[PDB]
């Protein structure tokens, strides 16, 4: 019964999602719809600058991607996916895309504004989390796994520096660049060094797998205030992901390591998350034995902190950037490459 | 300590994917 209720949800929401996906949504406002205030966070492809709409005085988080350097860079395949899947999905927590449009120079994607910054800062400056402020944030990232893989969509980029708290603590997760719509194997090699499946490393094809490692490594690194896998250099971080072996603080519980031990599985046909029972798994592992799904579902557990709000626009939660122009050229460039952006 | 290494390391900051 409980369980006829999820599959009813799941069928509803894919329903929802496949329209949205063969049907997606194109050129929703323009630059001068908006003022431009400052950098919030940057990526390997470009930035997120805190914006404010001209008419509705609403602020906004508008991600700015240079045409000419995502082809040089040979993203343009992911950079259609991102734009694809975000304008489709709907859950409590994912980013919301609010608008969408390009000009003779850039991209642009428009999403609602996260206030209260990454969880990586926090995590950062109080050092760890205890188990049950983990476990508070880990059952939303499980809870969104299942929703996206459902829709066939593998996420690719599970780290704290994505996880942005929002005004009620709670997440929303950010940046779909290595998001990807797949039914079986894929191959490319990305993601971030800390955060990478075996499988990723030995150029393996791999599945939606990767991301239930991934998880194994938020949780750890939550709880434990380092990753499990960390060095200098990123070939270093390579060699002992692959290894098979992995180390525990003294202070995890039992059924902390033990659910880690089943995500950080080497094999990944032997991997929580990826057996028969998928998702259910990690949901019924005695770590999670106290959560109440559909209360985390519906934002009505009592969150571990709620962050500092200094009023509408406040960064006070983000660090501060270099600022740089953004420059609009009077010829367009790679129109063809970004037709159906 | 482990987190001592960690701290004196060189990957603490923001990071970025490959
Ligand atoms: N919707 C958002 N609200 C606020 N900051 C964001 C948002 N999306 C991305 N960022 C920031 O931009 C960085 C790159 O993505 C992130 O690590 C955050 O610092």
């Amino acid at each position: 019964s409980e369980q006829e209720s999820v599959k009813e949800f799941l069928a509803k929401a894919k329903e929802e999602f496949l329209k949205k996906w063969e049907s997606p949504s194109q050129n929703t406002a323009q630059l001068d719809h908006f003022d431009r205030i400052k950098t919030l966070g940057t990526g390997s492809f470009g930035r997120v600058m805190l914006v404010k709409h001209k008419e509705t005085g609403n602020h906004y988080a508008m991600k700015i991607l240079d045409k000419q350097k995502v082809v040089k860079l040979k993203q343009i395949e992911h950079t259609l996916n991102e734009k694809r899947i975000l304008q489709a999905v709907n859950f409590p927590f994912l980013v919301k895309l609010e608008f969408s449009f390009k000009d003779n120079s850039n991209l642009y994607m428009v999403m609602e504004y996260v206030p209260g910054g990454e969880m990586f800062s926090h995590l950062r400056r109080i050092g760890r989390f205890s188990e049950p402020h983990a476990r508070f944030y880990a059952a939303q990232i499980v809870l969104t796994f299942e929703y996206l893989h459902s829709l066939d969509l593998i996420y690719r980029d599970l780290k704290p520096e994505n996880l942005l708290i929002d005004q009620q603590g709670y997440i929303q997760v950010t940046d779909f660049g290595f998001a990807k719509r797949v039914k079986g194997r894929t191959w490319t090699l990305c993601g971030t060094p800390e955060y990478l499946a075996p499988e990723i490393i030995l150029s393996k094809g791999y599945n939606k797998a990767v991301d239930w490692w991934a998880l194994g490594v938020l949780i750890y690194e939550m709880a434990a205030g380092y990753p499990p896998f960390f060095a200098d250099q990123p070939i270093q971080i390579y060699e002992k992901i692959v290894s098979g072996k992995v180390r525990f603080p003294s202070h995890f519980s039992s059924d902390l390591k033990d659910l880690l031990r089943n995500l950080l599985q080497v094999d990944l046909t032997k991997r929580f998350g990826n057996l028969k029972n998928g998702v259910n798994d990690i949901k019924n592992h005695k770590w999670f034995a106290t959560t109440d799904w559909i209360a985390i579902y519906q934002r009505k557990v009592e969150a571990p902190f709620i962050p500092k709000f200094k009023g509408p626009g406040d960064t006070s939660n983000f660090d501060d950037y270099e600022e740089e122009e953004i420059r609009v050229s009077i010829n367009e460039k790679c129109g063809k490459e970004f037709t159906e952006f | 300590t482990t987190y001592a290494d960690f701290i004196a390391s060189g990957r603490t900051g923001r990071r970025s994917a490959i």
